[PDB]
């Protein structure tokens, strides 16, 4: 076998792939005629703003050959001139959001600004106009494209190794954990609703600004040893202090509801974000109202935005849930924000 | 309700709406219902 | 998958009209060249003006056969007015059929009348068997619909997820080292006087734990004396202990291996051995082997023994080898044993 | 050897002289569609990994 084999030459081929959906309401109502132009909205990848693509379709294809065949192209709108290239596929969707018809360009066309190449003559119009075909729900045409620009031109000459010494990992979180659970001659006495904890000053002060404001100011003179936390239940304060020391909370998703409140109370930005990630990944219509009220109450931002998006999408069934009625009785301005978000999401109607 | 839905992008700016947000929540709830259940989907 | 939607909803305007003449059988009177209709409008402030004139009698050759119906643009400022009219009947009696329509439209302009000259033949329309004279009246219906092209949407439909910032324990402890807040012991090194937190030192470095744990704090904690090590090497060692990283190790591997071996930092020792291992020149392997033997650095000792075995022909001419043979016989015996049972057993 | 493949690749049965600026090897190894066939385990993550011994 002879494993390892020295180098690890790992030349890459950077492939940016992004999607674009094109949908016209009451498509075959008028839609112009003869050659003409229905130039689409120019769109980019999303990562940075340097490449600009756009669809362009004619219900009456230009020239006589494309009379019965719709004429579809794809034109480079603008980019820093490097003669960019792409392989592209155009696909037709339906109401249920599944691919009905799809064609892919076999090779990556080379492109410059002003120069276009696409599935000319892509499909006979009569197949699309067949109402029994089911490809015109609500008289609305829908189209979907995926552009796959590739540039390549990247190579690395592996890593020759040529050394065998095993620097073992990094352990800082592990022995700092040993300062908490074994408690290793700590400095300040914490107490949580009866329990007795013994924790340090320096790590708490560094990794939790509210503690630093607490500890630096006037308890050093008098009561630095004893400070009482009479706001959070100890069974989750333990995980708070197991984040403040080792920078991780293993059993978080069991109690992410209250740990968000705890972390935000002491300005643990990273743990606050991890709790938002644990709440965001278990959203449901039966409790999206509770999560929104929470993400406002404890000043969370990303969870507030994602709960807002979820409730906009699933407004159909939440209103029947008791959570929404409690939300409207208790928190009007949250309903105002959700309504505003829905209004902007349906501005052009 | 239908009018304020159709002029929402300007109606939400007015002082009357900002007074109704506090003085009457269930009106905003019903406007939300008429915007959500009695319209939509819009892509997503 | 979704990255950008552009609905660009084609603008569609629609509206209705009707035309009732109560005496159609005798509505001719004036021989029926054209019936000047009263204009009508709809939409934005009645900006689009419309009227339907009928030539029921035979103004043209074939018009005796077929009844007539036209749409006339009375006025509009914009020259291009393209509208899809659907002339039909609002079913006075039961008749929704019989109403053909023209899908194709034409550019209506100011004062122009474009329509169709061919609706239906006279004879059976006049007949009552088809029910086209309800009470001597008849109703018409044009669903005149006009459109234009200025509509676009940008759209993103971003599929985003909450991002957690990366772990910051190393930074939030390095910044504690550089700031020296809530310190509890004063490390002393060669004129320089450092000040550090007892707990983290004792956690990361067992030799530090030993001389604090044994209850000599006020004797040792306040003025612990590290008299062997120099300023900048000790500074690097403390940076390793607090932050777990050693930035400028590559240019100080020797004396930092010594310092790390003193306090049993059994990872900084290996990092120093990695810096030293990929530095073995032909003429320094004596010194590096003396290092790895003295400070019990096993891995560097093995690698240096292998290097000396593999460069024996060159090393023995170097004065460092002669010195090391003078001072350390047992190192020469160890290298000898290493190339006794390997890298030579063929002859 | 991502999956089990220490075979399917040919060997040079004879030693050829290598000179400055010159290239040497062979060209008849495996079909392109067969190469792209995942049934043969030759597209790990749409990547081709090589084990050359000189």
């Amino acid at each position: 076998s002879g494993p390892v084999a020295e180098s690890w030459c790992y030349t890459q081929i950077k492939v940016v792939k992004f999607s674009y959906m094109w949908t016209i309401n009451n498509f075959s109502f008028c839609r112009e005629k003869m050659g003409e132009v229905i130039k689409s909205s120019t769109f980019s990848s999303g990562a940075n703003d340097k490449l600009k693509w756009c669809l362009r379709v004619n219900p009456k294809g230009l020239d006589e050959e494309s009379k019965d065949y719709l004429s579809l192209y794809l034109l480079l709108v603008s980019c820093p001139k490097s003669e960019v290239r792409a392989k592209f596929k155009f696909s037709i969707l339906n109401a249920k959001g599944e691919e009905t018809k799809a064609m892919e360009s076999q090779r990556a066309y080379r492109f410059v600004q002003g120069k276009d190449w696409g599935f000319k003559k892509f499909i006979r119009r009569d197949f699309l106009l067949d109402e029994a075909n089911g490809l015109l729900p609500d008289d609305k045409l829908t189209l979907f494209c995926e552009v796959s620009v590739v540039q390549d031109s990247v190579n690395i000459s592996g890593q020759n190794t040529m050394n065998m010494v095993k620097v073992p990992e990094c352990r800082l979180a592990d022995e700092l954990g040993g300062l908490w659970e074994n408690s290793r001659f700590t400095d300040c006495c914490l107490c949580v609703a009866g329990q007795e904890f013994q924790a340090h000053k320096a790590i708490l002060a560094a990794r939790s600004p509210v503690f630093s404001a607490m500890f630096e100011h006037e308890m050093e003179e008098s009561k630095k040893n004893r400070v009482e936390i009479n706001d959070v239940e100890p069974e989750v304060f333990k995980e708070m202090m197991c984040f403040i020391y080792t920078g991780k909370a293993p059993n978080l998703d069991k109690m992410a509801d209250d740990l968000l409140a705890a972390a935000d109370k002491y300005a643990l930005e990273r743990l606050k974000v991890m709790c938002e990630d644990a709440l965001c990944s278990n959203l449901s219509v039966e409790n999206a109202a509770e999560i929104l009220i929470l993400a406002d109450l404890h000043s969370a931002d990303q969870l507030k935005t994602q709960a807002v998006d979820f409730i906009n999408y699933h407004a159909s069934d939440v209103l029947e849930t008791s959570g929404w009625k409690s939300m409207v009785v208790s928190h009007p301005h949250l309903v105002a924000e959700a309504y505003r978000s829905l209004a902007s999401a349906q501005c052009p109607f | 309700v239908d009018f304020i839905n159709y002029h929402a992008s300007d109606v939400l700016e007015t002082s009357g709406w900002k007074s109704m947000v506090v003085s009457h929540p269930h009106l905003v709830a019903e406007a939300y219902r008429s915007l959500a259940s009695a319209q939509c989907p819009f892509l997503g």
